[PDB]
Order: structure tokens, then C-alpha cells, then sequence
């Protein structure tokens, strides 16, 4: 068995687990922690671990890819675990992962240079005022990472999808709403003011807490390890208010997954139900690294006797479990994205919520090319992202769309012409509102051709489904064509499509950027 | 979602 979780985690602890499993059934067990692997698992899941440790809000992505096994605990196993870490871990109906353990962001102080921490947010710039005097700081954390500010920015009424009538509607997002605004402002605040570093990340705020450099950070119980180490004499505490608001961090329930193409499904459950998910072998990844809140009722009875743990659940009492959809992936990016312009400057924070509001609730969904009519621009097998648009919603001359042409087949072809536009061509001179239009995208295809021309002429009155007296397009209508126009079977032979056969646009990587 | 593969987008020539 193959076994992947993260760097911040009890890895060796885990590895013990696997030692103990090698030394009663000869199996041997490697546990590895590559660096971005909720990232890498996509990619190599057909070919990667046979289980897979995160968070269970990336695992509906996962198993909506089909890259994951449904579970099959029976009713004794399951009756071990608390019901709802279970509920963290179904995805339409099935469960596709097992519970380890419930994780939360805390407030975490050093009790030496701050025996009282700030019961609010508003109280740290004053403090840290008071802490530069004496050359340490009020508060470093991970700055880089969106789990880490979101308990601040849902604070005052941020929130991801709204959860109602046991649905997430992905409609609905809250990541620009006046509470976000509200919470990401002050956090921008505290950069301008230079209570905190835009560049501050996980090591960094870690080793200055862990140095005695920062009276707080924000940090989950895997961190305690490390503190423990260091000597320094802290606390583990209820995060503070915003506007007299709790702090609502995002709650994980870290999770093990097992690989739709592993061929040792039965080996990989007797693992996590015999080995992990016993007294034994918590406690031994515990020790390294702490796991939280722990799934198994059992051990969890212990655990809960610790101040901590008290505190981590105190403060998932005011968060909120997060979802396990596939769209969180891009919630995440979206906020990510978000705070790191607001937080160096890039962008307000105006524009950068409004980007993320856009950005976490569209929805992208993997294609297929099969075909030359596009050739060069897609080829025939090419795979590419597809962003949906929303029913009678922006779409663009230019825009590359997906569009279901019939009962069985969708197509894929360039928007020419949209409604009201008046478009022919003369040759292969595009004419769009009575103005020449230049087609890059075009430029190989003209300068190889077998024909004279490759579009020809041609006006838009002509087609089927538009104006017989008119190159206006008609309302609803869409003029499409391949860019290889030598072979494309495009509107020139089928005519207008029309809006509501739309899918989506498909995104393109520009080959330039800035470095 | 579904975990089926992914669809199929023709670019059909005449
Ligand atoms: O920052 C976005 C990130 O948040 C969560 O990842 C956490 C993870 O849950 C914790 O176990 C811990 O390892 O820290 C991570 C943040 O760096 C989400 O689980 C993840 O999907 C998301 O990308």
C-alpha cells in the first residue's frame, strides 16, 4: 500500500501503523507526503497512492472524477465512528471515504508575553503597538493560504454556498457580501499598517511564534506538536470577534480516501477499519502529530479531556463543516486569489471579491476533442476545460463554445457573430458591423491552404435559421465557424445555433505571461 | 458529478 497525506500531519506516527500491518501480514506500507499532492492525486489517480489523506472537502471533486472507491463499512463499523464524521463523507448518497478526524483553526498565545488574549480582532493593532516596543509582534499567520483568513472574513456574514433544503446552491455564493467586505478590509488594515506581512506564510508565521517572536498565531492541533518542542509556554484558545461577531473558521474532517484504480481496495480497508481506526493506531499518529477531534468515539472520549481539544471544538461550534462538492476547489482558488491581491495591493478589495464572487461559482468541466475542424487551434484528442455558462446569462465574437448540435453530439466551433451583429465575409475578409475584423487565430491556416480562400464569401441572410432580408442576426442566434475552414462543417452548411444550445467557452493558457 | 469520463466535443469536418 501506497498511502499519501500531508507534510503537516503525524506521517510517521502513520508509518508506525504501517510497520505494525507489515509485521502481522508481510504487506509492506509507504506513507508519502508530496508537496501540493490534493493537487498531484488528479493527475496520476490511474496510475498514484492507493490512499489518499486530506480534508474531506476535496473528495466530492475526486469521486465526481470517478477516482475514487465507495467504502463499505458495515453497521458495526460505522457505529464506532461519530454520525456526523460519516456525514462528511457522503457524496450523492454513497460514502467515499472514512472519518479520522475533526479539525479547526484555534487562537494560539504565548502566555508569557501575553497572559490575556484580545477577546477581539479590533483590540490587535493596539496591541501589537505595544508588542513592536519591545521588538516582537501581536499576531503571524499563514497569509497564503485562505483556510487561514477565512474565519475572519466569514465573521461579520461571509460564507461559501448557502446551505438550505438539504442542497448547496452553487448559485448562491457569499464571497462578496458586506460581512466579507467587512472582514477583508480589516485584514488588509492590519497589512497597511504593517501589523502584519503580506509574504507572511506557514513556516514563517510558525517559526516566529515557535521562536517567541509573536505573542499569537492561528494554527489547527497539528501544530501543538512543534510548540511542545520549542518551550514555549502557550494557550489554545476561542478565536476573536469581529464586530462583536464570532470567528467562523471552515471545519475539515480530515479523511482517507482509497483509489478507484488501486488493486488492493481490500488491503487499503483493512488498513484504515483494523489498523487506523482503533485506539492503537490514532494514538500512535496522535503522538506525532495531533490529530484534533478523532472520529472513533472511543479514543475520543480520551482526547476530549484535553483544554485543546476543547477549544478546537469550540471553535468548530461557531464555524461550519465545509462542503464536499466538487466546485470547492474553486471556491478556494477564487478566495485565494482574492486575498492575496487584496493583501498586496493588486486590487481593492471591491475588485478582488467581486472577481472571486465571479471565479467560485463557475462552474468548469473537462472535454474531449474529437475532430479537425479547429485544427490547429484544438486537435484531434486534445483535452480542454470548459467553463458552463448559465442559462440566457455573456458570450463574446471570439469566445470558443461547446454546443449540443443534436440528441447525441456536441460540437465545438468559434462565435463569428453574435445577436445584432451584422456579419459577411467577402473572401476571406471578416466584415462585423459594416468594420473589417482581423482573425489571428486564423493566420496558419491562411498562409497553408489547398484553395484560394478558406472561408469564401458568404452573408449571413443566406443561412438557415436567420433574417432572409437582413445580415443583423436575429435575437437568440449565433454565427459559428471551425478555424479550420478549409474542412469545417460550421454554419456555412447547417446555419445559426441558437442560445439555448450553448454549453460553455472553452478556456485557453496564453502562452506569454508576465515573469 | 457523475464519475463517468469525460464528454466529447466534435469538430466536424464536411
Ligand atoms: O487554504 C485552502 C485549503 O484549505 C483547507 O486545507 C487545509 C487542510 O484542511 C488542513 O488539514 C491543513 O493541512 O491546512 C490546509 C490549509 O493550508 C482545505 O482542506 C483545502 O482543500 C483548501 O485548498
Amino acid at each position: 500500500l501506497v498511502i499519501w497525506i500531508n507534510g503537516d500531519k503525524g506521517y510517521n506516527g502513520l508509518a508506525q501503523v504501517g510497520k505494525k500491518f507489515e509485521k502481522d501480514t508481510g504487506i509492506k506500507v509507504t506513507v508519502e507526503h508530496p508537496y501540493k499532492l490534493e493537487e498531484k492525486f488528479p493527475q496520476v489517480a490511474a496510475t498514484g497512492p492507493d490512499i489518499i489523506f486530506w480534508a474531506h472537502d476535496r473528495f466530492g471533486g475526486y469521486a465526481c472524477s470517478g477516482l475514487l472507491a465507495e467504502i463499505t463499512p458495515d453497521k458495526a463499523f460505522q457505529d464506532k465512528l461519530y454520525p456526523f464524521t460519516w456525514d462528511a463523507v457522503r457524496y450523492n448518497g454513497k460514502l467515499i471515504a472514512y472519518p479520522i478526524a475533526v479539525e479547526a483553526l484555534s487562537l494560539i498565545y504565548n502566555k508569557d508575553l501575553l497572559p490575556n488574549p484580545p477577546k477581539t480582532w479590533e483590540e490587535i493593532p493596539a496591541l501589537d503597538g505595544e508588542l513592536k516596543a519591545k521588538g516582537k509582534s501581536a499576531l503571524m499567520f499563514n497569509l497564503q493560504e485562505p483556510y487561514f483568513t477565512w474565519p475572519l472574513i466569514a465573521a461579520d456574514g461571509g460564507y461559501a454556498f448557502k446551505y438550505e433544503n438539504g442542497k448547496y446552491d452553487i448559485k448562491d455564493v457569499g464571497v462578496d457580501n458586506a460581512g466579507a467586505k467587512a472582514g477583508l478590509t480589516f485584514l488588509v488594515d492590519l497589512i497597511k499598517n504593517k501589523h502584519m506581512n503580506a509574504d507572511t506564510d506557514y513556516s514563517i508565521a510558525e517559526a516566529a511564534f515557535n521562536k517567541g517572536e509573536t505573542a499569537m498565531t492561528i494554527n489547527g492541533p497539528w501544530a501543538w506538536s512543534n510548540i511542545d518542542t520549542s518551550k514555549v509556554n502557550y494557550g489554545v484558545t476561542v478565536l476573536p470577534t469581529f464586530k462583536g461577531q464570532p470567528s467562523k473558521p471552515f471545519v475539515g474532517v480530515l479523511s482517507a480516501g482509497i483509489n478507484a484504480a488501486s488493486p488492493n481496495k481490500e488491503l487499503a480497508k483493512e488498513f484504515l477499519e483494523n489498523y487506523l481506526l482503533t485506539d492503537e493506531g490514532l494514538e500512535a499518529v496522535n503522538k506525532d502529530k495531533p490529530l484534533g477531534a478523532v472520529a472513533l468515539k472511543s479514543y475520543e472520549e480520551e482526547l476530549a479531556k484535553d483544554p485543546r481539544i476543547a477549544a478546537t471544538m469550540e471553535n468548530a461550534q461557531k464555524g461550519e463543516i465545509m462542503p464536499n462538492i466538487p466546485q470547492m476547489s474553486a471556491f478556494w482558488y477564487a478566495v485565494r486569489t482574492a486575498v492575496i491581491n487584496a493583501a498586496s495591493g493588486r486590487q481593492t478589495v471591491d475588485e478582488a471579491l467581486k472577481d472571486a464572487q465571479t471565479n467560485a461559482g463557475a462552474i468548469v468541466t473537462p472535454y474531449t476533442i474529437k475532430g479537425e475542424s479547429m485544427d490547429p487551434t484544438l486537435k484531434d484528442g486534445e483535452r480542454v476545460a470548459v467553463n458552463i455558462v448559465g442559462y440566457k446569462t455573456g458570450l463574446e465574437k471570439g469566445n470558443v463554445v461547446v454546443f449540443h448540435a443534436n440528441k447525441n453530439d456536441d460540437y465545438v466551433k468559434r462565435v463569428i457573430g453574435v445577436p445584432g451583429d451584422k456579419v459577411e465575409y467577402k473572401n476571406d475578409t471578416l466584415y462585423v458591423n459594416g468594420k473589417k475584423q482581423d482573425e489571428p487565430y486564423l493566420n496558419y491556416n491562411l498562409k497553408h491552404k489547398q484553395g484560394d480562400y478558406i472561408t469564401g464569401t458568404f452573408q449571413v441572410k443566406d443561412l438557415p435559421n436567420a433574417n432572409p432580408k437582413s445580415n443583423v442576426i436575429p435575437k437568440g442566434k449565433y454565427l459559428v465557424l471551425g478555424d479550420n475552414r478549409e474542412v469545417s462543417k460550421d454554419s456555412r452548411a447547417f446555419g445559426l445555433i441558437d442560445e439555448d444550445q450553448i454549453v460553455g467557452k472553452v478556456s485557453f493558457r496564453f502562452w506569454s505571461h508576465p515573469q | 458529478g457523475g464519475g463517468g469520463g469525460a464528454p466529447t466535443a466534435k469538430a466536424p469536418s464536411k
